[PDB]
């Protein structure tokens, strides 16, 4: 199974590590997004064919796609809150601590999302098997080998549906209604590169380079 | 010349 | 049958009527969606339980989704081309025609999109069923009754599953796969708007007022 | 006072 397989692969629970305004939250937020982006890229060579592209490929889908991944973690953990984003266990924010932190507008967008997977129940095994659906249908405009990804795409879509057709086989067609959040995942995941990289331009915020390169890219 | 290509390959 | 009802509903051919230069372009396109966008409307009343929506959750649905309609009339137009825009089966733009009016980056985002459906081979009963799924699937922050707009999404998307398990069960989870185009088709949309926003500002292009008030609210 | 509710109740 692809799915029990990805599933160990993920990386264990995470806890933020940070003069408490505004520039303090942004430093906790963009060094927990550094420090998964590190994990993603771990778990990205798990995923069976992502390691038989081409590095130029490889790069260009996590290029595309690390945001919507990030996004995914974020809305995993936030499924049992109150109308509570959780970056991390140890981080938790709501609408008047985001608001304060400028984040407000941002964090309206992710909360929609949320909400969607609160009433899909989406489980554990589904958001991994979306995450790894994410990056294979990330869309770069710079794949050289479109076929290879698209098998990939193919393969982790059997996948996610053959998981769907037996363990969820109450509910009919779950799998299309998770593939049916993905343009609001995209969509969610540009606000999140736009906001976050409006605090790069500014400069009062510090940034571990790994991250910065990620959204230079975007 | 880049941390992913880094952190792809170590 | 939906598929059947929602195709007979849709529009018949459209024809571009129109200094050739850059703002005679982008004229003939604004004006070409300005009556495209009044017949979305027209058709979308024929989407079962859509008009049974109250008005303002009608209005918030075409609000966030017209574009994603509009592009997929485009993609679908632009199937048999040679890399090639048909706006309209008068009106069909290349990438030096686009380039010199300023639209080659919109140009290639559809273009990507484009090729992603001639090798789908996607059939215009598709893009009837996945136009309706786009609009109930809009993700618009304005919906007063989600369960409504959720009973729309499901009655869709079954229609779309349920006419791929027999007019084409030689290919499997063909359904999902035709899904997993809608981030792009959104993020495609999301490009246009912008744009065609872009030349709203400068002022150099008059634009009929339906059109206008479409990119307001985006 | 839209275009676009003028539209949808013609």
């Amino acid at each position: 199974k692809i799915v029990s397989h990805l599933l160990v692969a993920e990386p264990d629970k995470l806890y933020a590590m940070p003069p408490e305004g505004d520039i303090k939250a942004l430093t906790t937020l963009c060094d927990l997004a550094d420090r998964e982006l590190v994990v993603i890229i771990g778990w990205a060579k798990h995923i069976p064919g992502f390691s038989s592209l081409s590095l130029g490929d490889q790069m260009s889908l996590l290029q595309s796609a690390w945001m919507e991944i990030l996004i995914l973690g974020i809305v995993y953990r936030s499924l049992p809150y109150d109308d509570k984003l959780v970056y991390a266990e140890d981080y938790i924010m709501d609408e008047e601590h985001s608001r304060l932190a400028g984040l407000l507008e941002l964090y309206r967008a992710i909360l929609q999302l949320v909400r969607r997977y609160k009433k899909l129940k989406v489980e554990k095994e589904e958001f991994v098997t979306l995450k790894a659906l994410a990056l294979a249908n990330s869309d770069s405009m710079y794949i050289e080998d479109l076929e290879a990804v698209q098998k990939l795409q193919d393969l982790l879509h059997e996948a996610l549906q053959d998981y769907e057709l037996s363990q969820r086989h109450e509910e009919p067609w779950r799998t299309g209604k998770l593939l049916l959040t993905l343009p609001l995942l995209r969509q969610t995941a540009a606000k999140a590169v736009q906001h976050f990289y409006s605090v790069k331009l500014q400069g009062k915020v510090p940034m571990h380079k790994l991250f910065l390169e990620m959204l230079e890219a975007k | 010349a880049s941390e992913l290509l880094k952190y792809l390959t170590t």
